[PDB]
């Protein structure tokens, strides 16, 4: 009906300054414990917390998102969906110690600029501002996509958290990150290979190898190239369809583009549903390690 | 420590521009065979940048230590686009991993 409103709250007496730091220490960890998951290190799943926490948008009546960050409680964190990220979470904690005072949901999504920025990719503004919100808040489980469907399902998902198809294809990009793991979703295998470096990959692995529709250990389907990547049913979409395909091709082409569309649209997801008053500061432009000569 | 361990790194962070064995084709970088105990800009059929060639120096255990690091840092205006490792524990398992792989 008549929606919710979430108005951003900076974290009391938090500045620019307090933020790099939250920042920082989780970049730090990234390089000490980079051993998980076969030297990927926990980018990845950073990359996907955000999202999980994020996806759980719904434009109609303004539930769900990253504002509230109920992720920290039982029901989102247990949903089948979600299955993978609480190694990132894990992660996320010790820091969460060291900076008490930040707003689950800040540390959530700080979490994903954090992994972009230190993986080679571009750079994300953010947005301090959401406040934790009370266990009643959590979405049931499942408003978080299939991968067994096609671009019209895809197409159609994103539409609840007001994604266009430029939109939805440049997020997908982020899929050169990481890989499905048959344990958590019942996928095996990674989309390209340099898995923890940020770049347009995914888009040229598309375009240019061989697709083969193999079926799993898990039982599903899913599209292998004898170069040992693999692109779920949803990512094979892209391509099937002339809209997306249009811009896959774009992307494949321009990195500089696609990282352009990129950083928009992922601070757009982190963003659904957050009111940002005036009496709030502009997204910050994080310093990555390597420019502080950490 | 391990090569075992060694094994993984490598596959992960280079493997995408390096072969190790003599006769293994140099993709975007040189063959590594041969690394223990020689120059820079040292393989015998790659474009080399002046820069590397020209730091002079034996690849040597330390020697890549420090290198691992900081690629950039040990060797100015490079072509290798790598952050180096930071830490010592895995800087010194890719290195053990290496003396077996780059020679026999
Ligand atoms: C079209 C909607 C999407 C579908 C159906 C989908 C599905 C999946 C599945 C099943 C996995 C593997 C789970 C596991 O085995 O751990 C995965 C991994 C991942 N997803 Fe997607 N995802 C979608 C959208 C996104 C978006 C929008 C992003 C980024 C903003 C993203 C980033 C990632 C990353 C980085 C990984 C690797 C995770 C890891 O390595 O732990 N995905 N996705
Ligand atoms: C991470 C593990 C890696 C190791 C141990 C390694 C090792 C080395 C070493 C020892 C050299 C100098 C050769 C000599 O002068 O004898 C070199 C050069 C080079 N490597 Fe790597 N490398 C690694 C990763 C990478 C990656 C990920 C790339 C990606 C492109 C890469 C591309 C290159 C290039 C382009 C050069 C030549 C630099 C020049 O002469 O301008 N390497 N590598």
């Amino acid at each position: 009906t008549t929606p919710l409103v979430h108005v951003a709250s900076v974290e009391k007496g938090r500045s620019y300054e307090d933020f790099q730091k939250v920042y920082n220490a989780i970049a730090l960890k990234l390089r000490e414990d980079d051993e998980y998951d076969n030297y990927i290190g926990y980018g990845p799943v950073l990359v996907r917390l955000a999202w999980h926490i994020s996806g759980t948008w719904d434009k109609h009546d303004n539930t769900g998102g990253s504002y509230g960050g109920t992720y920290r409680f039982k029901k989102e964190f247990n949903d089948p969906s979600n299955a993978g990220l609480q190694n990132g979470f894990k992660f996320l904690e010790p820091i969460h110690k060291e900076f008490p005072w930040i707003s689950s949901g800040d540390l959530f999504s700080l979490g994903g600029v954090t992994a972009v920025q230190e993986m080679q990719g571009p750079k994300i503004p953010w947005r301090c501002g959401r406040v934790d919100t009370p266990e009643d808040t959590t979405p049931d489980n499942g408003r978080l996509p299939d991968a067994d469907k096609d671009a019209g399902y895809v197409r159609t998902f994103f539409q609840r958290l007001n994604m266009n198809d430029r939109e939805v294809v440049a997020l997908m990009g982020a899929h050169a990150l990481g890989k499905t793991h048959l344990k958590n979703s019942g996928y095996e295998g990674p989309w390209g290979a340099a898995n923890n470096v940020f770049t347009n990959e995914f888009y040229l692995n598309l375009l240019n190898e061989d697709w083969k529709l193999e079926k799993n250990d898990a039982n599903n389907e899913q599209w292998d190239s004898k170069s040992g990547y693999m692109m779920l049913p949803t990512d094979y979409s892209l391509i099937q369809d002339p809209k997306y395909l249009s811009i896959v091709k774009e992307y494949a082409n321009d990195q500089d583009k696609f990282f352009k569309d990129f950083s928009k649209a992922f601070e757009k997801l982190l963003e659904n549903g957050i009111t940002f008053p005036k009496d709030a500061p502009s997204p910050f432009i994080f310093k990555t390690l390597e420019e502080q000569g950490l | 420590g391990d090569v075992e361990k060694g094994k993984k790194i490598f596959v992960q962070k280079c493997a995408q521009c390096h072969t190790v064995e003599k006769g293994g084709k140099h993709k975007t970088g040189p063959n590594l065979h041969g690394l223990f105990g020689r120059k820079t800009g040292q393989a015998p059929g790659f474009t080399y940048t002046d820069a590397n060639k020209n730091k002079g120096i034996t690849w040597k255990e330390e020697t890549l230590m420090e290198y691992l690091e900081n690629p950039k840092k040990y060797i100015p205006g490079t072509k290798m686009i790598f952050a180096g490792i930071k830490k010592k524990t895995e800087r010194e398992d890719l290195i053990a991993y290496l003396k077996k792989a780059t020679n026999e």
